[PDB]
């Protein structure tokens, strides 16, 4: 799975 | 002997030429397996390997949990870019790419070498997570905007949490699933051609076709001596087949032909090979 | 600041007319990502399949752009590539010998 995306 | 599950991400604004674009690759090693493009008309996560075929059967909920969250990762990117171009008090104007490469190395009985997580802004480091996975260094003065952010919600752990679970956990899958396509240890296609320059100088250049994975090594030796710095090594190019191709040159005093020696090392050979031309 | 992409142009196996294969121009080391890739086949523009857009650890992208071809004598290969960091398109021939 593709991991947790985290907001720059 | 480890292997590896690594991603891809890249997302870069059209600054007026429409909304940005994301796209995202996943490897096992040095086999692509999955993709997503931003671009398409209702994008989805898209199988890239055999093995990925079969993921619908073996998890039905793989296709719908993936494509769920690039679409939303498309979306806090878009916004990101967004944020890390006032970091750097940068105009509408000008195009911008993030880009991310995270995953996780594993040993032989599936334990975990080192995960990671890095980021770029512009092709140079903005922020990445350190090798205890439990904090993060900022490569400037815009990106300790992103750390304090990531510090206060505790997504160190969250990654750790992946990189030590899911990361390793589906590596594993997939080694399993695409055994025939990832446990391959092809070696390569070796042999020397031969393109004289004058009466007097000639280049010999040993050639090594469709092998996988990608590591190699080719050296030659003139009577024994390294000729590393003398030769000319190409660039390893995929062969568009999902293995590989590199050559490694030399220019030799005509008629002293027999005195050079090509050394291949790959993981998919019995043992290095010495390699001699021959009319 | 921009990247200059590094072209090499090639048939998968070692090539003799008649026998089809297939023609890719691997671009890699470059950056920003944005890129025109066609392989060109007497000064015109094939059809063809190019590679999902990944990168190196220097953060340098590469893509792969391939078409089956089939060799012969009376016909030109050549890859077009265009990026910010050069001038104008540049041209890179299909040489028996890469």
């Amino acid at each position: 799975d593709f991991a947790n995306t985290f907001l720059l | 002997g480890f292997h590896s599950l690594r991603y891809f991400y890249t997302a870069w604004s059209r600054p007026g030429s429409g909304e940005p674009r994301f796209v995202a690759v996943g490897y096992v090693d040095d086999t692509q397996f999955v993709r997503f493009d931003s671009d398409n008309a209702s994008p989805r996560a898209e199988p890239r390997a055999p093995w990925m075929d079969l993921v619908e059967q073996q998890d039905p909920q793989y296709w719908d949990r993936n494509t769920r969250n690039a679409r939303d990762a498309a979306q806090t990117y878009r916004v990101g870019l967004d944020n890390v171009r006032g970091y750097y008090n940068q105009s509408e104007a000008g195009s911008h790419t993030i880009q991310r490469m995270y995953g996780c190395d594993v040993g032989p009985h599936g334990r975990l070498l080192r995960g990671y997580d890095q980021l770029a802004y512009d092709g140079a480091d903005y922020i990445a997570l350190n090798e205890d996975l439990r904090s993060w260094t900022a490569a400037d003065l815009a990106a300790q905007n992103t750390r304090r952010k990531w510090e206060e919600a505790g997504y160190a752990e969250r990654d750790r949490a992946y990189l030590e679970g899911e990361c390793v956990e589906w590596l594993l899958k997939h080694l399993e699933n695409g055994r025939e396509t990832l446990l391959r240890a092809d070696p390569p296609k070796t042999h020397i051609t031969h393109h004289p320059i004058s009466d007097r100088e000639v280049t010999l250049r040993c050639w090594a076709l469709g092998f996988y994975p990608e590591e190699i090594t080719l050296t030659w030796q003139h009577d024994g001596e390294d000729q590393t710095q003398e030769m000319e090594l190409v660039e390893t190019r995929p062969d568009g087949n999902g293995a590989f191709q590199k050559w490694a040159a030399l220019v030799v005093p005509s008629g002293e032909e027999q005195r050079y020696t090509c050394h291949v090392q790959h993981e998919g050979l019995p043992q290095p090979l010495t390699l001699r031309w021959e009319p | 600041e921009p990247r200059t992409p590094k072209i090499q142009v090639y048939s998968r196996h070692p090539a003799e007319n008649g026998k089809p294969n297939y023609l890719n121009c691997y671009v890699y080391g470059f950056h920003p990502p944005q890129i025109e890739i066609d392989l060109l086949k007497n000064g015109q523009k094939m059809k063809t399949e190019q590679s999902d857009l990944s990168f190196s650890k220097d953060w340098s992208f590469y893509l792969l752009v391939h078409t089956d071809f089939t060799p012969s004598t009376v016909d030109e290969y050549s890859c077009r590539v265009n990026h910010s960091s050069l001038a104008a398109p540049h041209m890179v021939k299909w040489d028996r010998n890469n």
